[PDB]
C-alpha cells in the first residue's frame, strides 16, 4: 500500500497547484 | 476515485480538475 | 500572496499526513 | 481559515486534525 | 525570469507554462 | 530569510507538474 | 503506477539542490 | 512559520546530501 | 533501489512533521 | 529498521514518532 | 537521459550535477 | 544549530554534509 501512499503526497500537491482558491476534495476512498 | 484513476496511470492537468471543489 | 501559497502548499502535505484514510477538504477561503 | 491558523503560527498536528474529514 | 515573475505575486498555470521547453 | 530559494523549490516542482513530457527550464536569474 | 513520474519529480528537487546560478533544463528523454 | 517551512525543506536536502550515511536533524539551539 | 530512496525522502518529511521539536537520526540501515 | 518497517507497509505518524529522538 | 540513469538505480548528486547548466 | 545556520542564508552542499551521520 506504500506506493499508493507515496503518489497520494504528490496528488495532493498537484491538487493543490491546480485547484487554486477552490481548494479541493481529497479522499482516497474509490 | 482520485487514487484509482490517477496512481495507476497519469493524471493530465484537466483531469486533476476534476477533484477541485 | 506567494508566501501562503508556499505555506498551503506544507499545509495540504501536513493534512495528508495527519488525516490517513479519512481525507480533508482543503478551502483556503475563511 | 487553516491560512490564517496555521500559517501566522504553527499548527500542532492536533490543531491539523480539525480539518480531517 | 521566473523568480521575478511568481515569487511575490501567484503564478497561474499559464504564466508558469511559459517557463517550458 | 531564504525565501527565494524556498520560492524555486516549489517553482520547479510546479514546473514538473505544468510542462509534462517538454519538460522545463530553470534558472534563478 | 505512476513511478516514472514520482521518480522525475525527486529529479527536479535533485537538480533544484546541486545545480548553480545559470540553472538547468528537465527533459526527461 | 518560516524556520518551520524551511526545517522541511532542510530535511530534504540533508536526505540528499547524506544518502547512505544518514543525518541528525535537530531544531536544538 | 531507487524505490527505497523516493520512499526515504517522504519517511524523512513525515518524522519532521512528526518530531517536531525532538528532531531525528535517519538511520536507513540501522 | 524505519526503511523495513515503513517502506513495505504503511507507517502511522504513532509508528514514526518511535524513531524521534 | 536522466530518467534511464537515475529511476531504478540511485544517482549521486556527482552524476546529477551533469544535467546542470 | 543548523536553523540559525541554514535559514537566514543558504547553506552551501558542504555546510549541509556537516549533518550527515
Ligand atoms: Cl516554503
Ligand atoms: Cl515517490
Ligand atoms: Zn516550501
Ligand atoms: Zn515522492
Amino acid at each position: 500500500f506504500v506506493n499508493q501512499h507515496l503518489c497520494g503526497s504528490h496528488l495532493v500537491e498537484a491538487l493543490y497547484l491546480v485547484c487554486g482558491e477552490r481548494g479541493f476534495f481529497y479522499t482516497p476512498k474509490t | 476515485g482520485i487514487v484509482e484513476q490517477c496512481c495507476t496511470s497519469i493524471c493530465s492537468l484537466y483531469q486533476l480538475e476534476n477533484y477541485c471543489n
